[PDB]
């Protein structure tokens, strides 16, 4: 039981990964923000999807 | 009512002075005050089953011309005599053949794309230059780039133009001293 | 065929003979017409 | 059940074969299910047939859950016509469509 | 607003949650429509829903406080589809939205805030 | 009052209208088959009303 | 001789509170904007406006006109003659043709155009025809020199229109109409 | 240019003639009902039995096709071959044929009609010689198989090319299609020379005039936002609606009532033909349904003009027409009719010609403001108007009832008015002999 626990957060965290690649393929206006820690995050402008 | 032809010729010098159809032909001569001959021509019908309820309006044939306005600047464009440059005041530049009066062509003013790739600007409603002042030709290289330069009144660059495509060319020369141009000449 | 020598049906026809421009622009109607706009740069 | 079933889950209900082989094989998924019966995704030709089927479940999971959570009903289909007015209006634009320039 | 839309926040509570939701939207942390935030219930992913009390009919939207009980996720009411559909930023009405999960988010704090705020209405 | 006055009483009179874009008489088609001249003039005064 | 001056005040919600300046600034009334969220303009026109001024005292008008600018990018109308005695009235339109954040709102002086513009990105003006709420076609172009347009004026009398942006540039524009 | 080109008009002029037998295949398995195989098989004579049963069929249904008999479906017409005709014999058969294509236009849902229309196909070669004809007669029908088979058998002439990848389609051409084919200018002048010949000949029905209805208001919901293609639409429909209002049809009537208020409200139009129209629409109205359509085009023809002369009265003759179509009665009740478009610019008009010309029925007057809610700048047009109007008129009651109404409803303009005509309130007392104001 610990370990299907243990391979569903992987999986969790990987799909996650995923779909913010895939949120960066799409079309806006995106700023990459580095933090000091040294992860990456993308924030997106303020404007409404025509 | 078939069709409206609507300013071929300019109302200032008298608009159609004259309009002759020609005798079993579907040509129409006009002229006017403007120096202009022109001819339009009236093609078959689209239909053919109606024919003479369709049908199409008078299209351009063919024309000769001249300045409307008395020239403000000549030039000869060659050493053989065989062509002259003349602008005129009614803001056109024309290339006239001292050889054969078909052989004149009025020079095109269309622009070319800028090779930053930026838009140009200026109006929409295109209008012609303003009347040219000063010219110099040189056919040392004829056909390689521009050899024309015309100085424009009141204006604070010069224009260059292309004899052998016989059209404006691509670079307007500054003054850069916010002046307008006075002279322009070419080396040889 | 023809020579030109109580309502009547060609009223439409005789004022699309007569007139040649049909849009309304010489009355200054001082309603501002809604989809294009007559603007020019200073 | 189904009323808590959201519209992409009844487009491709019946077809769990085809869908999870290809979910699991990295291929492309079922277009549709049991709603290829339907009559108006028969009316959609080609590639519309896929649209209609989409269209048709969105308008389905509403009118399902109208139909299953309404504590007052008046058994007359009210939601599930004008559902159907809609579909019908995006299946008239799909096939009003030509491809073939004119 | 219709009696079935319960819990129906206030206008302070409904400001509060509209701001989230335009910060969550910046981020690409939303979920819009009935059917996204279901699968988002199914998935577990989702921290709260945020649902339009003048939908007409309602029933398009009362699948979702059932999933929620059974799945323990905080939901609400606010009075406009409009106005979610604004907060959302896309072109149309929204009457449902989903906030999803994400511990390395920067308005964790925000989201947190709402979703107790919320489940003092759930109580 | 002024000219200026009575201009802005008829400014403030024209009230909305709506307007006829391309796609206003598209699904007119649908529906020519066995109706009347006057139900498809209702319909054209519904659309541009 | 008389008139009333009346201050309409809208927060980031929607709700629209009007005092009576003359009655000591107590509240007229309280309504919500329909739809409603992350309001940053609002503005009357159609009468008499801080824009344009009286002046005389007999010159002073009512406002015919209502705008509601949003951060979304959406602007509602309201008529004023029918949106006076709901409390929660509906606009006669919501204009989305801009996507970013509304900041500046501005209407003729005889309330034909309604002016919206956003500072955010460049070229977002549009100009409004009233009462029949649609966007004019034709201009703004893809041409136009607007900038990111920061300010925007109507003059009172001669029918020009001043766009003031980023790059320091007042550009003026007359409409021919007027 | 090109020998190919110029032997390519000669294939053009020669394309019906059989010179070998080849050519008469091919031309000859061209039918509407058999496939090529048994088409290439069939003579003359058993074609000709079959169009001569559906002829008489067609005759039973409708009297007039019987006239046909002893000049295209005689027993003549077997050996008639149309190339060795000359160009006035040629002519002759071509009236002929189109005087037939716009009779059966109508009944082209009927089975006998194919089965007549085979003579013409496979005699007279009409699919090649007669197309335009054919296919503006049958173009209603483009939903229906019978439109596919002309089409399939059929050459297409240079103004019908949005249907060229149409041709030997299972698909039929679609409403998109068909608006494509119609926004040619020189395709509309087609059309519009065969309307002249149907109304001429009597020869509408209602799903034709429902079609071209229909293409005509897209037509100009398509070129809406182009200026110059409205301008240049103004005299090919107004010259059609104008016929379509000449007709004694009502279908006719509407069909041009609905072109005139769809194209008026698309481009604002002069009042002069705003006027003239309003004449034509009035002239010839005799059915119901073309009065109860006609006032609703007048309504709505008179609320788009913005101009200086917008409310002004209606001419005397225009009026007189308007006042002998359409009664009092029947204004009153159409503005008591639940629906109610936005007619007051008309209403106001109406109402200062009333005043104007008829000097009595200032009750009625009265009784249309009551029921109609007017704007401000109207009203004022109105209360100027009675104001001379009390000036002129020597008995003052009729005019003093409408005064105390006005008071009663909006008297500061009423102050307003008196005060710009230089009147004070008193002054008007005096002018109506009794005291109205507070």
């Amino acid at each position: 039981v610990k370990q299907h626990l243990q391979r569903e957060t992987q999986l969790k965290q990987v799909q996650q990964r995923m779909d913010a690649q895939r949120e960066l393929l799409k079309k806006g206006s995106k700023k990459k923000i580095v933090d000091s820690s040294g992860k990456i995050s993308f924030k997106w402008k303020k404007q409404r999807k025509r | 009512r078939i069709h409206v032809l609507k300013n071929i010729h300019r109302e200032s010098y008298g608009g159609v002075t004259q309009a002759t159809f020609l005798n079993g032909q579907p040509i129409i001569v006009t002229s006017g005050g403007d120096n202009s001959l022109k001819e339009y021509v009236f093609d078959p019908s689209l239909s053919q089953g109606s024919g003479d309820v369709v049908v199409q309006p008078p299209r351009y044939l063919r024309s000769r011309g001249g300045h409307s306005q008395p020239p403000s600047y000549i030039a000869f464009a060659d050493s053989q005599s065989h062509f002259m440059l003349s602008a005129s005041k009614d803001r056109s530049l024309w290339s006239f053949s001292l050889r054969k009066d078909a052989q004149s062509q009025e020079m095109s003013q269309r622009l070319h794309k800028k090779q930053d790739g930026g838009r140009v600007g200026g109006s929409t409603i295109k209008s012609k230059f303003p009347e040219i002042v000063a010219l110099a030709i040189e056919n040392a290289r004829i056909g390689e780039w521009e050899n024309i330069i015309t100085a424009h009144k009141d204006e604070k660059f010069a224009r260059t133009w292309d004899m052998r495509n016989k059209r404006v060319g691509r670079w307007t020369f500054d003054t850069t001293d916010d002046g307008f141009v006075k002279s322009v000449a070419m080396s040889q | 065929d023809e020579s030109d020598s109580n309502g009547d049906i060609n009223a439409l026809t005789k004022i699309l003979s007569t007139t040649y421009n049909y849009k309304d622009t010489l009355s200054n109607s001082k309603l501002l017409p809604p989809k294009k706009l007559d603007i020019v740069r200073l | 059940s189904l009323a808590k079933s959201p519209a992409s889950t009844i487009q491709i209900l019946g077809a769990e074969k085809a869908l999870f082989r290809a979910l699991k094989t990295k291929h492309d998924t079922p277009k549709y299910g049991l709603l290829y019966h339907a009559s108006l995704v028969g009316q959609a030709t080609g590639k519309n047939k896929g649209k209609i089927a989409r269209v048709l479940a969105a308008k389905a999971a509403v009118s399902l859950r109208y139909d299953a959570l309404a504590e007052d009903r008046d058994d007359s289909g009210d939601i599930g016509l004008e559902s159907r007015a809609k579909v019908e209006n995006r299946l008239s634009q799909l096939e009003g469509r030509d491809l073939r320039t004119t | 607003p219709n009696p079935k839309a319960f819990p129906l926040a206030d206008a302070a509570l409904t400001q509060q949650i509209l701001d989230v939701v335009q910060q969550a939207a910046n981020l690409r942390q939303l979920k819009k429509g009935a059917n996204e935030a279901t699968k988002t219930l199914n998935r577990g992913i989702s921290e709260f829903i945020i649902m339009a009390a003048d939908c007409e009919p309602i029933e398009i939207l009362l699948h979702l406080p059932l999933l929620c009980e059974d799945k323990n996720v905080p939901y609400v009411f606010v009075p406009s589809r409009v106005a979610l559909g604004r907060a959302c930023g896309v072109s149309r009405p929204v009457i449902a939205a989903s906030i999803t999960t994400n511990d390395a988010s920067a308005i964790k704090t925000q989201i947190y805030a709402v979703k107790d705020k919320i489940e003092t209405l759930l109580i | 009052e002024d000219e200026e006055d009575i201009a802005l009483e008829f400014i403030n009179g024209e009230k909305k209208d709506k307007l006829v874009n391309m796609n206003s008489f598209t699904s007119m088609f649908d529906n020519i088959q066995n109706v009347q001249m006057d139900t498809f003039f209702d319909r054209v005064m519904k659309v541009l009303t | 001789g008389k008139f009333r001056t009346i201050l309409i005040a809208v927060n980031a919600y929607g709700e629209v509170w009007e005092f009576d300046l003359n009655k000591n600034g107590h509240v007229i009334r309280r309504w919500k904007d329909q739809g409603g969220v992350g309001i940053t303009k609002i503005q009357v026109g159609g009468g008499t406006t801080t824009t344009c001024p009286a002046l005389q005292i007999s010159k002073i008008k009512q406002n015919r006109w209502l705008a509601v600018g949003s951060e979304s990018g959406f602007v509602n109308l309201y008529d004023r003659n029918n949106a006076m005695t709901s409390s929660t009235p509906t606009p006669v339109a919501a204009l989305d043709q801009l996507t970013t954040t509304i900041s500046n709102l501005q209407f003729s002086p005889d309330g034909q155009i309604l002016c919206m513009a956003s500072r955010a990105v460049k070229d977002a003006l549009r100009l409004v025809h009233l009462p029949s709420c649609s966007v004019f076609s034709n201009w703004p172009t893809s041409g136009t020199p607007l900038g990111k347009v920061t300010s925007v004026a109507f003059s009172p009398s001669g029918g020009l229109l001043a766009v003031g942006n980023e790059q320091g540039k007042v550009r003026l524009w007359k409409l021919n109409h007027y | 240019s090109s020998l190919s080109d110029q032997l390519a008009q000669v294939a053009s002029n020669n394309a019906t003639v059989a010179l070998d037998r080849k050519r008469r295949q091919k031309l000859h398995s061209a039918s509407l009902i058999y496939n090529s195989k048994t088409a290439a098989t069939q003579d003359y004579d058993f074609i000709f039995e079959n169009a001569s049963k559906a002829l008489e069929e067609l005759s039973q249904i409708e009297p007039k096709f019987a006239i046909f008999s002893r000049t295209l479906f005689s027993e003549s017409s077997i050996s008639l071959d149309r190339n060795v005709q000359t160009k006035e014999e040629i002519k002759d058969l071509d009236n002929a044929i189109n005087a037939y294509l716009l009779l059966a236009s109508s009944k082209w849902y009927l089975a006998p009609t194919l089965h007549a229309t085979e003579w013409l196909v496979r005699r007279f070669q009409i699919h090649v010689k007669n197309t335009e004809m054919l296919l503006l007669s049958t173009l209603n029908y483009y939903q229906t198989p019978v439109f596919k088979r002309i089409l399939s058998i059929i050459k297409l002439p240079p103004l019908f090319n949005c249907l060229s990848n149409f041709v030997r389609s299972e698909k039929p051409p679609t409403a998109l299609t068909m608006i494509k084919l119609f926004n040619d200018m020189d395709f509309l002048k087609l059309y519009t020379s065969y309307l002249d010949q149907c109304i001429k000949h009597n020869a509408t029905y209602t799903n034709q005039l429902l079609f071209t209805t229909c293409c005509f208001i897209n037509v100009v919901a398509f070129n809406s936002n182009n200026d110059e293609k409205l301008n240049q639409l103004v005299p090919i429909l107004l010259e059609i609606s104008a016929k379509l209002l000449a007709s004694k049809s009502k279908d006719c009537q509407i069909a041009a009532h609905t072109i005139l208020v769809v194209f008026a409200t698309a481009l604002p139009l002069k009042k002069t033909i705003i006027l003239a129209a309003m004449e034509t629409i009035l002239s010839n109205l005799d059915a119901k349904e073309a009065k109860h359509s006609a006032l609703l085009t007048i309504c709505k023809l008179f609320q788009t003009l913005k101009g200086q002369g917008n409310v002004d009265q209606l001419p005397s003759k225009i009026f007189k027409l308007f006042d002998s179509k359409f009664d009092t009665v029947s204004i009153l009740t159409f503005l008591d009719k639940e629906d109610k478009p936005v007619c007051d610019k008309f209403i106001t008009s109406y109402t200062r010609s009333i005043a104007r010309y008829d000097r009595s029925k200032l009750n009625i007057i009265l009784s249309l403001l009551k029921k109609i809610r007017l704007e401000r700048y109207e009203v004022r047009l109105i209360i100027t108007d009675l104001i001379y109007l009390s000036e002129i008129l020597e008995d003052k009651s009729q005019l003093v009832e409408l005064f105390e109404y006005f008071i009663s409803i909006n008297e500061d303009l009423v102050l307003k008015c008196l005060k710009s005509l230089g009147l004070t309130g008193e002054l008007f007392e005096i002018r109506l002999t009794t005291s109205l104001f507070t």
